RNA sequence: GGGGAGUGAAAUAGAUCCUGAAACCGCAUGCAUACAAGCAGUGGGAGCACCUUUGUGGUGUGACUGCGUACCUUUUGUAUA
RNA sequence: CUAAAACUAUGUGCCGAAGCUGCGGAUGUAUACUUUGUAUACGUGGUAGGGGAGCGUUCUGUAAGCCGAUGAAGGUGUGUU
């Protein structure tokens, strides 16, 4: 006998929809980035990608605590000679909740190939309604 | 019929018709040994455990040889220290064949 | 048991030189058991 | 008495590069670079039995954790039930049993959630 | 069957006849004497030489027709190179290789 | 310069001519490779191609992944820029 | 990350090293009986350095022997100890 490794071809991902409406980000975060990778898998292999996809809806609903609304920055840099570029949560969350929930997850992820194949299989949208009416996605009760 | 069996400090879950090596024995090629401290026995919705050890439960098996593993260079260096050293290793084996579980 | 082929000296009584700077294995190789950088690691190096 | 070190450097220069094959560039055809890229694979092989037994041993308690959350525990608390209760699986068959018979597993955990209570 | 034509020893380097060499690999040989026919490189010349020469050996010792014909294989090699001596300025001196080649063109049906 | 013919036991013994290694440079076949950051391996490990048996075999390649800053010398101490 | 994923106090589990235990193998020293064979026990990271035991190479005797055109040395692959 020995340790058997999970096979790409024989992988089944599933859909699921998470609704963010009052709820903290980073404790949300850390579900969906561990439904990402397959941890809840019993046949869950570090090399494979044996996630489920996931929706997120409301995504401009998803709160922070103490006074991280007003407090909290995101910062970029263009590589110009002083190309150093802020903005808050609160600007960043009215006009662009997408990038919020992308930030949070991917920070928790792996960094390679297999890190970048799995954020792919999150969707991430600011109202409630999605697209994917055809996947038949589950309510996900995170 | 996966029963769960100890043998050479590890174990194994095993079928009937399974080849399997495990640790040198020091039984003879062509002998029977017998297994009777089994770990747990399914056959199907039906599951007995141990607490250690499963009661009437055997497991018979037959010794087809013994045998060596492939050859294994061991390296040790320490870079400027003037010192290296190498070696050869070579593990052995008993060869069992699974021919009866009772459960 | 007396022939040309079938003569041994007796046991312990050849030793094999000593060679120096003959690799790692040896125990005898880079600087051949003179130390380092001193006058006596030199050629001709112990004083009267 | 005159030596030549014709032959016998010849074939050890061949054997170490026979070790090479697969190797990118110089690392397969030059003997001084070759040589140093097969010492360091001995060594990184020596290094590499020893953490192997540690990578194996974290990817059974991964996936025995994934089968103990269905069955409503966690990790910590199976595993302290099945030595309350006299069990001495080891974690190289409960995480086959894990991946291959979800039954069993949930009698196995039954069995500590019972041990436990 | 392949019929073989060697030009060994031209006097240009490997790599300059491999561009050549590059152009007219696998096609037929009348688009091939074409292609070398309308060239301005000067291996092209020593080139379509060692194809003319692998046409008329397939036709004439082998007993082949010629609109079936291919360039099937061909490959350049190095030759032996000349050292000579070039004086530089302040005394110095720079050694030049002047270097050779190997034709090998191989035609079939 | 070669291809036939012919000699010879032998012509990749053809005159740069016994044997004919390595560095270096081609042509052919198989697999991999154009969203991904580092001493180029090592521990795993899917897929494909070719052999073979009715394989828990053999050969080649290696997607993805954990770990991992050459060797010698001299130094209190070197991935050391 | 905010009735924490911070801090203080207490408790129950678990993870975690080449440490320790299990199984298989080699080796040093000393002892016990055969009288040279195995057990028992303690040990087995190493620079400078000291001690011990070996492999392979050319040449002389053994050798007017033994192997070789039914193919030696050398070169190039494969398998195995
Ligand atoms: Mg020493
Ligand atoms: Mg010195
Ligand atoms: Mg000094
Ligand atoms: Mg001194
Ligand atoms: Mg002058
Ligand atoms: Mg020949
Ligand atoms: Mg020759
Ligand atoms: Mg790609
Ligand atoms: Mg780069
Ligand atoms: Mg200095
Ligand atoms: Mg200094
Ligand atoms: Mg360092
Ligand atoms: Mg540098
Ligand atoms: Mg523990
Ligand atoms: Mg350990
Ligand atoms: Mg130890
Ligand atoms: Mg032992
Ligand atoms: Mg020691
Ligand atoms: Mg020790």
């Amino acid at each position: 006998m020995k340790t058997l490794s999970a096979k790409p071809a024989e992988v089944q991902h599933d859909w699921f929809v998470v609704d963010a409406t009052g709820k903290t980000l980073g404790r949300l975060a850390t579900e969906i980035a561990r439904r990402l990778r397959g941890k809840h898998k019993t046949s869950y292999t570090p090399h494979v990608d044996a996630g489920d996809y996931i929706i997120v809806i409301n995504a401009e609903q998803v709160q922070v605590t103490g006074n991280k609304a007003l407090d909290k920055k995101y910062y970029r840099h263009t590589e110009f000679p002083g190309g150093l570029k802020e903005t808050n949560f609160e600007k960043l969350v009215a006009h662009k909740p997408e990038e919020i929930f992308e930030r949070a997850v991917k920070g928790m992820l792996p960094k390679g190939p297999l890190g970048y194949a799995m954020i792919k299989k999150m969707k991430v949208y600011a109202g409630s309604e999605h697209p994917h009416a055809a996947q038949q996605p589950q309510v996900l009760d995170i | 019929m996966y029963a769960v069996i100890q043998s050479g400090g590890k174990q194994h879950r095993v079928v009937e018709g399974e080849t399997l090596k495990v640790e040198l024995l020091k039984a003879e090629s062509g002998a029977t040994i017998t297994f009777d401290d089994v770990l747990m026995v399914v056959n199907g919705d039906n599951i007995q455990i141990g607490a250690p050890v499963v009661a009437g439960a055997k497991v018979t098996a037959e010794v087809i040889g013994h045998g060596r593993h492939d050859k294994i260079r061991i390296i040790k260096m320490r870079r400027r220290k003037h010192y290296r050293k190498q070696q050869g290793h070579r593990q052995w084996f008993t060869e069992l064949k699974i021919t009866g579980i009772s459960g | 048991t007396l022939r040309l082929n079938e003569l041994a000296p007796a046991e312990g009584a050849k030793r094999e030189h000593r060679r120096l700077g003959r690799g790692i294995g040896s125990g005898v190789g880079k600087t051949g058991g003179r130390g380092i950088k001193g006058q006596k690691s030199r050629k001709s190096g112990g004083v009267r | 008495a005159r030596v030549k070190r014709g032959v016998v450097a010849h074939r050890r220069h061949k054997k170490i590069l026979a070790r090479a094959k697969g190797y990118y560039g110089a690392r397969s055809r030059v003997y001084r670079v070759a040589f140093q890229a097969v010492i360091k694979a001995g060594q990184y092989a020596y290094r590499d039995r020893r953490q192997k037994k540690r990578q194996f041993r974290a990817l059974w308690i991964a996936r025995i954790n994934a089968g103990a959350r269905q069955n409503g525990l966690s990790y910590s608390r199976m595993i302290d039930g099945l030595k309350k209760a006299q069990v001495i699986i080891d974690r190289r068959v409960l995480a086959d049993i894990a991946m291959h018979d979800a039954v069993a597993f949930a009698a196995l955990a039954e069995k500590a959630k019972g041990a436990l209570a | 069957m392949e019929v073989t034509a060697k030009l060994r020893g031209a006097a240009i380097s490997a790599q300059k006849a491999r561009l050549v060499a590059d152009l007219i690999r696998g096609k037929s040989v009348a688009h091939a004497l074409n292609i070398l026919n309308f060239s301005n490189k000067k291996a092209a010349v020593l080139v379509k030489k060692a194809l003319e020469s692998a046409i008329a050996n397939a036709e004439h010792n082998n007993s082949l027709d010629v609109d079936d014909l291919k360039v099937s294989t061909i490959y350049v090699d190095e030759g032996m190179s000349l050292k000579r001596i070039m004086p530089r300025a302040k005394g110095r001196a720079d050694r030049i290789t002047k270097r050779t080649c190997h034709i090998t063109v191989k035609v079939g049906v």
